[PDB]
């Protein structure tokens, strides 16, 4: 019926039950205690079962601080894993790991629908047999690093390159075109940046189509390693019930794995290489296999990854890099010169850039642009600098078209219209292929470079140069 | 002792059973306790130590309910009478967690046996202690709780084996995962079986044609060899494997593809790629994706090679591909650490070299007395930042018969495949080649070796006009010839003829930017007016007369218009 | 005539693929029929188990006790 | 040449789509007929299974009473 506390060693607790009444693994248990005198404090705690040790004892991990616990307290078995609310009631609100609102707009009614946090991955016979391309509406992404429905993308960048603007633009474009929602999960990051993102999303207006879950540095190891699953189960409902295409953003996947190690040794497990838990790839696989493209809808996830000390051979980045399909690199150099977004065109990679996926025309145009940019990068540095400038023919034209193509990858976003009068554009992929091909052929070689700046389709560029006096 | 009955038993019956079992076993005196649990229906099940005797309803009844799934015929012939007593050797779980379990009992269980849990999940006994058994669970473990019951099956680990597996997708236990219905086989083969002996073999002479010019010319592979493909991620090794698998359409081979620790979406797309090219008439796919329990990932390669050996020991030729041998090692390390076995370098167990050598030594070429079959193995190993000094990469390099190296620098620039001939070796050598390829490949090897030294100094011309820019031009022409595109493998006669044209100085006039189109149009030309050189190479295995070859290449060049 | 020959080959390959698809659809129908037969048999078996349990419960146990004791004794003798 | 290849590709795609549509219609009709036959066989084989269940109980251990009791139990279960 009810268990009692045996040991309290940090974030790990031991509970003893009656014979033949042990809870299953992954269940949730509750401690609710009121002080009986001045030598006691009130307790409201949730625990998750981890191991069966034998002799009617189980070892559990706490979801909050364990200060104030007493050997002999009474524990209640809930009967099921952690359950979070799902549906339209979670749109525009902020939750914690247990599925409780941390804003001040009220509580979800107890007569709602709640889904468990742990479930198996979709089976082989109900996956997508074809690779499909996701239409974002950006120009550099849709040309040099296309995204995939149900894929995983690694976003590389930090401060001063503006990745929150890219996040908001993706949310807005996907919601407007494909009618999808977004879920943001912050896993063990700074609280200041979470507040900043919440207020930016409130200002833009993309909050009403997003659900936010936060578990950050201040929280125990147990809460940091079970918060991505709450966002995942909030997102899966829309794919499996409304048949939508959803986006899932993860603030730091690395922290997830890190949190696991912080409890592994306390559970009584021998260490593996570099002091990591023996069950590392299994945990990462059980997480990342639940986001796929089934026959109804799809979940595509953008994940930000921090590499410790820029060491890419560390077990955690090495394990998580085998699940990624594309990478998107944001560079400060392009942000200084006024290219928005600051996506690096020569360092962004994708596995969808192949003639059998996008097409022959797309592939040829993209490869021509890439080699032109590489030629510019090689030539402009060792030559034309240090007083070795020269004006060879076919080198005037190469830099002419390269400069006219580098500035056409910039775009005007809808979320940036609050600081700038331009409404913003959504450019399909055929249009940008046509525009880049036309620029490559030299048809638009008789215009100044200022016309190719913060513009959508190629034709609009002409109108710009019409009003510039040229 | 303990008796479970629907209703409590009479004293006379209890005494009779006690006397009967005391006489049968040979014990001094038995104290029999009975229960009144109505879970059974007018029957009793008895437990002597860890032995269960079952003669109750929902016992033998289920024994005929589970069987026969004519119905009235069995109901009146064999289902009416109990199918004897259901005897089992049981145990009791005492610890559960992380995918393993420990139990009390199972006195006569073997090492490596298969046990069945109460709810229907399987497990494999791997640690026989003095008073408990360590069991690794081959499935979901959240339904297993302390106090459960385990039973022995009596069979060492084994997999289904037959010709019905061709064109199907299965998991390491031999169960379909493509949803096309059951697989109808009639044989089994133990997963752990010995390798053919020293005197049961024969030297490797026949070639394995892949269709990739760089491999077929510089790193040849023979039937019965074990070649390693090593490189970082984002280098395209699965494409090499898939092209090799596709090329075997009319070469009388059976292919097996094992995917360990990959994504299910990528496995699905790979199977769909295989189906489109009609490569599912001779291929078997075994899959253990990243969300599966660690024992399945550790057991998949052995299942693949066990299915291959059945064809091997009947005179056929097989080719087995292992998607990653590092994921299997990591899974085995996890299992070993969870079972409290002493660790080693990078926490790997002591027998981690044994685990891979015992598997890779089952690929052989059999002698004429044993049939003449063969089995070729192509394991994959993935490195981080191009570091081949690591424990597993050095372990697998020292077992195989040579390695193929793929670089990440060449992949990004656009060189497909990104093979490096400066670090790739094949110890079988030219014995796995045809006479024409032997006569043609040496000059190509020497030319590439010469060009690789001076490739980095092309920025500074004005070098020795005699033999520096000539070697640069020859090397660039060589590098352009070795490029290729996804799918579309090339026949060996065409490869021989184009490499002959390159090495004899027939390509200097053609500029570097037109070499690919030149070779494509040459292939088109040979299909019409070169219909006898190809047949001569196919039938004789030696390249045709030099004067005829020169005249044919001279005739083609007059038509090819150079831009 | 090379283009026309390739066109004819592609058309014949497409027709062969269509025939294979129709055969696979027939095989899917056969698999569904086998699954339906199995499901019907399993439902019949479950209903039979329930009916037999009810009938056995309704049946008297005076002779059933002696018969069960004799059968258990015979089982002990056998093993 | 290129035009001939494009026409061949269009014809092949159209033929494959037509065969797929025919297969889909056949599969839908087969599924409907299979559902009807499954319902009819469920009823008939349920009566037969009640009779055979009385028979199996007798074998493990008049006919009209047993059949009526089995039918009543089946109705209660359903
Ligand atoms: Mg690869």
């Amino acid at each position: 019926t009810r268990g009692r506390v045996i040991q309290v060693m940090g974030p790990v607790v031991d509970v003893k039950f009656e014979n033949g009444h042990l809870p299953a693994i992954y269940n949730a248990l509750k401690i609710q205690h009121k002080a009986r005198n001045e030598n006691e404090v009130d307790i409201d705690l949730t625990l998750e079962v981890a191991l069966h040790l034998g002799d009617d004892t189980v070892r559990t991990i706490a979801m909050a601080s364990t200060d104030g616990l007493i050997r002999g307290m009474e524990v209640i078995d809930t009967g099921a894993p952690i359950s979070v609310p799902v549906g339209e009631v979670t749109l525009g609100r902020v939750f914690n790991v247990l599925g409780e609102p941390i804003d001040l707009e009220g509580d979800i009614p107890a007569d709602a629908r709640r889904d468990p946090i742990h479930r198996p991955a979709p089976k082989f016979e109900e996956l997508a047999t074809e690779v499909e391309i996701l239409e974002t509406g950006i120009k550099v992404v849709d040309l040099l690093a296309p995204y995939i429905k149900g894929g995983k993308i690694g976003l590389f960048g930090g401060a001063g390159v503006g990745k929150t603007v890219l996040i908001q633009e993706l949310i807005h474009n996907i919601a407007q075109e494909h009618g999808g929602i977004s879920v943001f999960a912050g896993v063990g990051e700074r609280t200041r940046e979470g507040n900043d993102l919440y207020h930016e999303m409130k200002d833009s207006g993309v909050i009403s189509k997003t659900a936010m879950v936060f578990g950050q540095m201040n929280e125990p190891p147990g809460a940091r390693m079970r918060v991505a699953l709450t966002g995942l189960t909030m997102a899966e409902y829309f794919r499996d019930e409304q048949g939508q295409d959803v986006l899932l953003f993860i603030d730091n996947i690395f922290r997830f794995t890190q949190a696991g190690s912080e409890v592994s040794a306390l559970l009584g497990r021998m260490p593996s290489a570099v002091g990591y838990q023996p069950t590392l790839a299994t945990e990462m696989g059980q997480l990342q296999e639940r986001i796929t493209s089934t026959a109804k809808g799809s979940i595509t996830s953008i994940q930000a990854i921090y590499v410790p000390a820029d060491d890419y051979t560390d077990p955690a980045p090495a394990t998580t890099f085998s699940h990624l399909d594309a990478t998107t690199n944001l560079e400060r150099k392009l942000a200084e010169m006024g290219i928005y977004p600051a996506v690096d065109p020569l360092a962004s990679t994708s596995r969808a850039l192949a003639p059998e996926i996008v097409g022959e025309e797309h592939y040829q145009v993209a490869r021509k642009v890439q080699q032109t940019l590489q030629r510019y990068k090689e030539l402009q540095d060792i030559i034309a600098i240090l007083g070795m400038d020269e004006l060879s023919d076919e080198d005037k034209l190469v830099v002419h078209r390269a400069r006219r193509i580098q500035f056409f990858l910039s775009q005007n976003f809808h979320v940036a219209e609050q600081f700038t009068g331009q409404p913003g554009s959504y450019v399909p992929v055929k249009e940008t292929v046509r525009g880049f091909k036309e620029i490559l052929e030299g048809k638009y070689d008789h215009l100044p470079e200022d016309a190719f700046r913060l513009v959508g389709r190629i034709e609009e560029v002409v109108e710009k140069a019409k009003a510039m006096g040229v | 002792a303990v008796a479970y009955s629907a209703r409590p038993l009479t004293d006379e019956e209890l005494r009779a059973l006690s006397d009967v079992f005391a006489q049968k076993v040979g014990k001094q005196t038995l104290e029999i306790e009975n229960i009144i649990d109505p879970e059974l229906i007018g029957g009793v099940r008895l437990r002597i130590g860890n032995r269960i005797y079952d003669g109750s309803v929902s016992g033998q009844l289920e024994r005929i309910r589970r069987q026969l799934i004519i119905s009235a015929l069995i109901k009146q012939q064999i289902e009416n009478y109990e199918s004897q007593i259901q005897v089992s050797d049981v145990g009791t779980v005492i610890q559960v967690g992380d995918g393993i379990a420990r139990a009390h009992g199972l006195d006569n269980v073997m090492s490596g046996e298969l046990v069945e849990f109460a709810n229907g999940v399987m497990g494999m006994a791997l640690n026989l202690e003095e008073n408990n058994v360590g069991i690794v669970i081959l499935g979901p473990y959240t339904g297993i709780k302390e106090g459960d019951e385990v039973r022995r099956t009596g069979r060492i680990m084994e997999v289904p084996v037959g010709e019905a597996l061709i064109g199907r997708v299965v998991n390491p236990l031999g169960q379909p995962v493509d949803g096309l219905g059951p697989v109808e086989t009639t044989e089994t083969r133990p997963i752990e079986s010995p390798a053919p002996g020293v005197m049961d073999r024969r030297s490797v002479h026949e070639p394995l044609q892949t269709g990739i010019k760089a491999i077929d010319a510089l790193v040849p592979i023979g039937r019965g060899q074990r070649e390693l493909i090593i490189g970082d991620r984002q280098t395209g090794k699965t494409s090499v494997a898939i092209d090799t698998i596709i090329n075997q359409k009319d070469q009388n081979m059976i292919s097996i593809y094992v995917a360990i620790g990959q994504k299910e979406s990528t496995v699905r797309t790979v199977v769909e790629t295989l189906r489109k090219h009609g490569a599912l008439d001779y291929t078997i796919v075994v899959t253990a994706s990243a969300s599966q329990p660690a024992p399945l990932l550790f057991l998949a390669p052995y299942a693949g090679v066990a299915m291959g050996e059945y064809f091997m020991y009947k005179g056929k030729h097989v080719l087995v591909v292992y998607d990653d041998l590092s994921k299997q090692a990591a899974a085995y390390r996890e299992l070993s650490l969870l079972l409290r076995r002493p660790p080693g370098r990078e926490a790997y167990p002591g027998d981690i070299f044994y685990l891979h050598s015992r598997l890779l030594e089952r690929a052989a070429k059999l002698s004429d007395a044993k049939g003449g079959g063969s089995l070729t193995a192509l394991p994959f190993v993935e490195t981080q930042a191009g570091d081949i000094s690591a424990y597993i990469p050095t372990n697998v390099i020292s077992i195989t018969d040579g390695q193929i190296f793929l670089q990440s620098d060449l992949f990004f620039s656009g060189v497909r495949p990104a093979i490096n001939a400066g670090l790739s070796v094949s110890r079988v050598g030219g014995a796995a080649q045809i006479k024409a390829m032997k006569k043609v490949a040496g000059t190509l090897r020497l030319d590439l070796a010469a060009y690789r030294e001076l490739e980095a100094f092309a920025q500074f011309g004005s070098d020795l006009d005699k033999a520096t820019q000539a070697k640069l031009a020859r090397g660039a022409r060589t590098v352009e010839v070795l490029k290729q595109d996804l799918h579309q493998p090339i026949p060996v006669e065409k490869q021989v003829l184009i490499i002959y044209a390159l090495t004899r100085g027939f390509l200097d006039d053609i500029p570097v930017e037109d070499v690919r189109r030149f070779e494509k149009e040459f292939y088109l030309f040979l299909d019409q007016n070169g219909q006898h050189l190809l047949e001569h190479i196919r039938t004789t295995k030696d390249l045709p007369n030099e004067d005829d070859l020169n005249k044919a290449i001279e005739a083609f060049k007059k038509t090819f218009v150079v831009s | 005539k090379l283009a026309e020959e390739q066109k004819e080959q592609i058309v014949a390959s497409a027709r062969a693929e269509a025939e294979r698809v129709k055969e696979t659809a027939k095989k899917e129908i056969e698999r569904e029929k086998e699954q339906a037969m199995a499901a019907l048999r399993e439902q019949v078996a479950s209903l039979s188990v329930l009916i037999a349990s009810k009938v056995i419960e309704k049946e008297l146990t005076e002779q059933d006790q002696r018969k069960l004791i004799e059968a258990y004794i015979k089982d002990v003798q056998e093993v």
